RNA sequence: AGAACGAAAGUCGGAGGUUCGAAGACGAUCAGAUACCGUCGUAGUUCCGACCAUAAACGAUGCCGACUGGCGAUGCGGCGGCGUUAUUCCCAUGACCCGCCGGGCAGCUUCCGGGAAACCAAAGUCUUUGGGUUCCGGGGGGAGUAUGGUUGCAAAGCUGAAAC
RNA sequence: UUACGGCGGU
């Protein structure tokens, strides 16, 4: 009998999308907010909104949560657009191939352009993983 | 309307295949229409291995299982509910269901 | 058991056009349909075509242009007259613009309209547009 | 008052697409009904085919809703067929004409023989597939008249059309697929390779990279 | 391209190899026979990076073609490639979509989610086929870096790399990426193009910032 | 289309594929006409001009567009050359 | 299948003739049968005496007696 | 009735006017 | 035209006769049970010989021929290859493994196209209609009935109407 | 375990 209705959840994400600033894991102190700053006709679904906006405290503080809200969406430009690093992935000139593909580059005319040692694969053709149940 | 592209059974290129019985009820089906089960049930029944085997003259006895192996008639393998009615898109697959022993 | 070797390959032109494929294969080769191809290929529907000497029955390899809606043949050899031939146009053309009923007479296989501007009515052999 | 959501009708009403033929030879997807509306106003006469009473089985009674048929057209070359349910006839018969224009095609005129001036028939024997019913149009000599049954002569004089021999295959009093076999057969006459099509099209700039301007100038 | 300043620069070689980008797994499509060099004694399909090269830069001619550069919309479903796609759009100026791709995008010209693309590009045929089946209706050429296993319906310059490892999808989002802005006036062919392809990677599980605070005891501090 | 005066009769005319050779109809909304920008020989970048394609949806959902756009740059001097 | 071919115009015209008996307008229009049988015999009209009225009753979606004779 | 029933019974019924022909000859 | 073969039941004669089991007897259950359920049980089911020629004898799709997408698998031959396992401590053939080709029972995919649709890689290549050929259909019933003929020991089979 | 029916036209 607690579960919540659609407008009381989509009326407090838009608080916290956009008044994330102003609010705290405190009851008490975002009732008085969601009233200031949101026109709530009665009182019970005043406290029913802030319920849950204090419930989304506890829940965006862990996490990316549907928080588009900017403090969430500015730090994972430190993610995708630093790290950066100093070193290579790609680069570290003893990489691996084999006898079949130093074949490959070599009508490519890289066959003496590039150091690429070979590992001589193994003759053993188990791919194919066994058919029917067992 | 064809219901099933095979006809229930699976004989293409045959025309006719030994009649087995029914478990239950031994009703005449042919083999490859009649829903079969392989039972390897244990004859223990597992609630009564802690009280066998403290009377058991070993110290550690595997226990026999038992090897039955069912096969019904349709009519019987949907009311003993072996086979469950399934949805006309959902239908179009021979995979079994999933063991989930433990 | 090929009854007939002209509705055989000219069947099999005729799936490749709508399939899309730059050329087919045609396996029995004649005299009868090397004249045939060479009456579409000079209206200009298909181009280049080699036949692949073999010591038993030739085959063609035959580049599609795109240009064909359908070739296909009538299969019993029916005679037609001059006087009988303009019921025949307007059966299976799809138009008086265009389109050939390619037919086989005394002085040779010709269209239709090569037929009329000889006197030269003859046994119809087939059709494309 | 209309303003447009997509660039095909953005660019319609500043008045830089002209003369409809190339969003057909583009075959840009038309979603405005009032593109259509714009270049061929004053022009189109709408008269409607069948109204039926479908209607399904319910719970307590039956809903019931009406479908109407209207076809619009010129006497120029270009077609449509509306169909549409809705509760009610008269919302129904006025969504099926914006469903009308939206659905339109050219069709394409030519000759019995002797090509002396205007087209006056279809160019070649064309087929319309539906269901069951299949309309074949043929090519009449000039001076005939449309030779065909009442719903799709319709049509034809809705085509631009002066004559033409028809006959039809199948169940033809099922109205609602009799006029979509029939409408099938004149949106293929531009689809049919003729021998006035052989040599290679050169290919004109599009209006959606000719008029990257009005995107980018004006709009943005 | 079929010059010697669009040849094949042999450092891209040590990028290719370092990173996947030449092994189809484990059945190849029937269209892609022609892209492929052998099958191994793996059962992997290797790939002939001669035919993986001339598709790269063909590619590019055509989106070098669109006029505006923010009309070209590029997308990306699986996340193995959802930090790059981003990238990529903020690199040549495009449009990104990544995630769920809501059908009723290119066709539904209601909603206010609509774009109206000339040219897309995509990640991966087969698991992010509701583009490439919605692209049919609205008329739109379309680009996908395909593997020996994906089908390749409404594609048109499918680019024969690899979509399934991290590495490989990012690199060839940023040889893509470089290779677009250098038919243009940003990049002179000469001077390497300075951003890093670790850069488009997929991103690491949640230990990416306690490693990086291990090794900075002497820079912060 | 060229009636005996000697005028063209005719709404537009219609594109055809490049592959298949075939009419792009009035509402064949898979036909695709993209464009492929040459550039210039000595130091490859974007000279200006393009060229274009039209290839067909019906020859489009088939499935070798890709073996369709390939073939005409390789017969008009873009790709390889081997 | 059927038959085509330059020659087979007897078996074609046999089988038309002989698959003509099988609608009901040919088969009660030659076969002589069905004219030996109706009471008027091939004629349009026919005058006879008047045996006994009769009042036949209509169809079970109706209700009503049906004024008749016995010609 | 099933239409294999409604064969014995005029199997059944074209048997006893066998007999009724054979009967009065 | 004319032939051979044809499940099950059925018929005649001879061996057999465990099981099952039409008919039948009884028990039950039921308002009634000439049914289901139970006990018993004849004909029969088994072998031999002679008959009968029908089945939802079905893939409800005639046979032969060609062309037209893909993929994995199977079965029988054939060819070609890393390796592993067999007296083999070396062989040649086996057994597995990776392909290819041919014929086969199928399957999954596919806007090839078809279709009234269910669905079919054929039921595709059909109003853009013609690859050969045989049988057979023409609203529902009456009716696979009547009658003539013919086959059978019989049961019946083939042929097969009309009035209405 | 037993459970059979529901006049005609709208
Ligand atoms: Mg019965
Ligand atoms: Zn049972």
């Amino acid at each position: 009998g607690r579960v919540r209705t659609k407008t009381v959840k989509k009326a407090a994400r838009v608080i916290i999308e956009k008044y994330y600033t102003r609010l705290g894991n405190d009851f008490h102190t975002n009732k008085r907010v969601c009233e200031e700053i949101a026109i709530i006709p009665s009182k019970k679904l005043r406290n029913k909104i802030a319920g849950y906006v204090t419930h989304l405290m506890k829940r965006i503080q862990r996490g990316p949560v549907r928080g588009i809200s900017i403090k969430l969406q500015e730090e994972e430009r430190e993610r995708r657009d630093n790290y950066v690093p100093e070193v290579s992935a790609l680069d570290q000139e003893i990489i691996e191939v084999d006898p079949d593909t130093k074949e490959m580059l070599k009508l490519l005319d890289f066959g003496s352009l590039s150091n690429l040692q070979v590992t001589q694969p193994t003759v053993g053709m188990n791919f194919k993983t066994p058919r029917g149940p067992v | 309307t064809k219901k099933r592209r095979n006809n229930g059974r699976a004989k293409k290129g045959r025309g006719h295949v030994q009649p087995i019985r029914c478990t239950n009820c031994a009703r005449c089906v042919p083999k490859d229409k009649a829903i079969k089960k392989f039972v390897i049930r244990n004859i223990v029944e597992a609630a009564a291995v802690r009280d066998i085997s403290e009377a058991s003259v070993f110290d550690a006895y595997v226990l026999p299982k038992l090897y039955v192996k069912l096969h019904y008639c349709v009519s019987c393998a949907i009311h003993s509910k072996v086979v469950r009615n399934r949805s006309r898109e959902a239908r179009k697959d021979r995979t079994p269901p999933p063991r989930f022993r433990p | 058991v090929r009854m007939n070797v002209l509705a055989d390959a000219l069947k099999s032109i005729n799936n490749a056009e709508k399939r899309g494929k730059r050329q087919v294969l045609i396996r029995p080769c004649s005299k009868v349909i090397v004249r045939f191809l060479t009456v579409m290929m000079k209206h200009g529907y298909i181009g280049e075509f080699e036949i692949i000497d073999d010591h038993r029955a030739g085959k063609i390899v035959v580049n599609l242009t795109g240009r064909l809606n359908k070739c296909g043949v009538i299969s019993p050899r029916f005679d037609v007259q001059l006087k009988d031939l303009e019921k025949w146009q307007n059966n299976l053309l799809p138009s008086r613009q265009f389109g050939f009923i390619v037919l086989t007479t005394s002085a040779g296989i010709m269209d239709h309209e090569e037929a009329r501007r000889k006197h030269t009515g003859g046994k119809i052999l087939g059709f494309f547009f | 008052e209309w303003m447009p959501v997509t660039k095909l009708g953005r660019l319609v009403k500043d008045m830089k697409i002209k003369s409809l033929e190339e969003i057909y030879l583009f075959s840009l997807p038309i979603k405005e009904s009032e593109i259509i509306d714009f270049f061929l106003g004053a022009s189109l006469k709408d008269e409607v085919l069948k109204i039926m009473p479908v209607q399904k089985q319910t719970r307590a009674g039956q809903r019931t809703r009406f479908k109407a048929f209207v076809a619009i057209g010129d006497y120029n070359g270009h077609v449509g067929l509306g169909v549409k349910c809705s509760k009610e006839v008269a919302t129904a018969i006025r969504g099926a004409i914006i469903l009308a224009k939206l659905s339109i095609v050219p069709v394409r005129r030519g000759y019995w023989g002797n090509k002396i001036g205007k087209p006056h028939t279809v160019p070649c024997k064309v087929t319309g597939r539906c269901g069951s019913v299949l309309v074949r149009l043929i090519p009449a000599p000039r001076g005939t008249g449309i030779v065909s049954a009442p719903v799709p002569k319709k049509l034809l004089m809705m085509a631009g059309i002066d004559d033409c021999y028809t006959s039809a295959r199948g169940c033809t009093a099922t109205l609602g697929n009799f006029a979509k076999a029939t409408f099938d057969a004149i949106s293929k006459t531009y689809s049919y390779l003729t021998p006035d099509l052989w040599k290679e099209t050169v290919f004109t700039k599009s209006p959606y990279q000719e008029f990257t301007d009005h995107l980018v100038k004006t709009h943005t | 391209g079929a010059l010697d300043v669009l040849q094949m620069k042999e450092e891209d070689v040590l990028k290719f190899l370092a990173a996947g980008t030449h092994l189809g797994g484990t059945n190849l499509d029937f269209q892609m026979e022609q892209y492929i060099y052998k099958r191994k004694s793996d059962g992997i399909y290797i790939i002939n990076l001669k035919r993986t090269w001339e598709k790269l830069l063909l590619a590019a001619r055509a989106i070098v073609a669109i006029e505006n550069p923010a009309d070209v919309s590029v997308i990306s479903s699986r996340n193995t490639g959802q930090r790059a796609v981003l990238k990529f759009a903020a690199a040549t100026g495009a449009t990104p979509i990544a995630g769920r791709f809501t059908p009723g995008t290119f066709t539904n010209q209601i909603q206010a989610a609509f774009r109206e693309p000339r040219l897309l590009v995509v990640t991966d045929p087969r698991a992010d086929h509701q583009p490439l089946t919605e692209a049919s209706y609205v008329n739109l050429p379309t680009i996908a870096l395909c593997n020996t296993d994906s089908p390749l319906r409404y594609v048109d310059i499918a680019i024969p790399c690899n979509n399934k490892g991290a590495h490989s999808v990012g690199l060839m989002w940023w040889m893509l990426a470089r290779e677009v802005l250098r038919m243009r006036g940003t990049i002179s062919r000469e001077h390497p193009w300075e951003v890093m392809p670790d850069l488009y990677f997929y991103r690491d599980p949640e230990e990416i910032e306690k490693e990086e605070q291990a090794a900075a005891e002497k820079a912060v501090t | 289309m060229q009636n005996d005066a000697g005028e063209f009769v005719d709404l537009y005319v219609p594109r055809k594929c490049s592959a298949s050779n075939r009419i792009i109809g009035a509402k064949d909304h898979a036909s695709i006409q993209m464009n492929v920008a040459e550039v210039d020989k000595v130091t490859g970048r974007f000279n200006g001009q393009f060229k274009t394609y039209a290839i067909c949806g019906a020859i489009r959902r088939m499935g070798e567009s890709d073996d369709s756009i390939l073939r005409l740059a390789k017969a008009d001097g873009i790709v390889s050359k081997n | 299948g059927k038959c085509r071919g330059l020659r087979t115009a007897r078996k074609l015209r046999s089988h038309r003739r002989d698959q003509k008996w099988h609608d009901k307008q040919y088969k009660k229009a030659h076969l002589g049968t069905a004219l030996k049988a109706n009471p008027f015999g091939g004629a349009s009209h026919a005058k006879g005496i008047v045996l006994e009225k009769v009042g036949v009753e209509a169809k079970q979606p109706n209700s009503a007696i049906r004024k008749c004779v016995r010609v | 009735m099933r239409a294999k029933w409604r064969k014995k019974r005029m199997r059944r019924l074209k048997r006893k006017r066998r007999k009724m022909r054979q009967r009065s000859k």
